């Protein structure tokens, strides 16, 4: 996350991190108990997910769980065409007893609304190029169709959304990817790609847009 | 340039 801050220790209790071999690969979001959506990029044969973390490390962290996960439903059409439809649900192993600090988050019914400040949070790069401590927090704006598909065609795609490109150059970057978008309360979209690099005034980063999947996400969580 | 934000960045310009 370019130009946050800290995200209040256990305000986004969804946030899980992706990690392997002890490294943060992406992030998720926890949107029912059994189940953590993230960017269909962030695929891998088997996972280890943070769950309510503040620092990446569970050892440090009350009420926090490492949860193994080896299934994931990437969207079908995800890449056909290129970085469209870029999301998948991972199934936990079991599902997670929410709490305090562990809880899913209702996703968006309705499509990004032009000019909403939207928060985004992830343990990602930095302004200063090093890797944070703790959960950073920062408000992106999302922006017009128009100017979305003026920056990014011809691989704009309506299962895209921009957000962010302000002069203050906040952004969301590397380690971010698959973590949430949070508008009027409600998961808007995951973290997906942008122009490298980050953080360019004028140059929105591009998010999955999940008022497009909400039917294929139950239909997956159901079946 | 067309970088995902994983970890490391999956590129496509």
């Amino acid at each position: 996350i370019i130009n946050g801050e800290d995200c209040s220790p256990h305000s986004q209790p969804w946030q899980a991190a992706l990690v392997m071999e002890n490294e943060l690969f992406c992030s998720g979001v926890l949107v029912h108990p059994q189940w953590v959506l993230s960017a269909a990029h962030c695929f891998q044969n088997s996972y280890t997910i943070g769950l309510g973390l503040h620092s990446l490390e569970a050892d440090q962290e009350p009420g926090s769980q490492m949860v193994e996960a080896s299934l994931s439903v990437r969207h079908p059409e995800y890449n056909r065409p290129l970085l469209a439809n870029d999301l998948m649900l991972i199934k936990l192993d079991e599902s997670v007893s929410e709490s305090d600090t562990i809880r899913s988050i209702s996703i968006a019914s309705q499509c990004p609304t032009a000019g909403n400040s939207c928060l985004v949070s992830g343990w990602g790069l930095l302004a200063n190029g090093r890797m944070p401590t703790v959960l950073q927090c920062v408000n992106v704006s999302v922006v017009s169709e128009e100017v979305c598909s003026k920056l990014y065609d011809p691989l704009y795609h309506p299962s895209m959304f921009c957000a962010g490109g302000g002069q203050d150059q906040k952004d969301s970057c590397n380690g971010d990817s698959g973590g949430p978008l949070i508008c009027n309360g409600y998961l808007q979209g995951l973290v997906s790609f942008g122009k490298a690099p980050c953080g360019q005034v004028g140059v929105p980063g591009v998010y999955t847009n999940l008022c497009k999947f909400t039917e294929w996400i139950e239909k997956t969580v159901q079946a | 340039g067309r970088c995902t934000k994983s970890i490391p960045p999956i590129c496509f310009d």
